[PDB]
């Protein structure tokens, strides 16, 4: 429904920083280390009843 | 109420490459998957 951007401060590299280490797990791409983030940095907001 | 939960899509450097993931969050227990992780893709 709604969209945005958020700031890139450290509650966004903590998504980031979780985000490579739950894929060091899966490792398609290795074992990568986390750097930062970069923009935009977006969000979806859901919602649903039924 | 409505509001089931959250969807980030950031842009990480990882390994010097640009990589491109979706952080499913939920609205209620606050806890997170990593749905999804491409890349490397260029800088936007």
């Amino acid at each position: 429904g709604e969209w945005e951007i958020i700031d890139i401060g450290p509650f966004t590299q903590n998504l980031g920083k979780f985000a490579v280490d739950e894929e060091n797990k899966i490792g398609q791409y290795g074992r990568l280390t986390f750097n930062k983030v970069i923009r935009p940095c977006m969000k979806k907001t859901i919602y649903e009843n039924e | 109420r409505e509001i089931k939960g959250y969807e980030y899509q950031l842009y990480v450097y990882a390994s010097d490459k640009l990589f491109r993931a979706d952080i499913s969050e939920d609205y209620k227990t606050r806890g997170r998957k990593l749905l999804r992780f491409n890349g490397p893709v260029p800088p936007p």
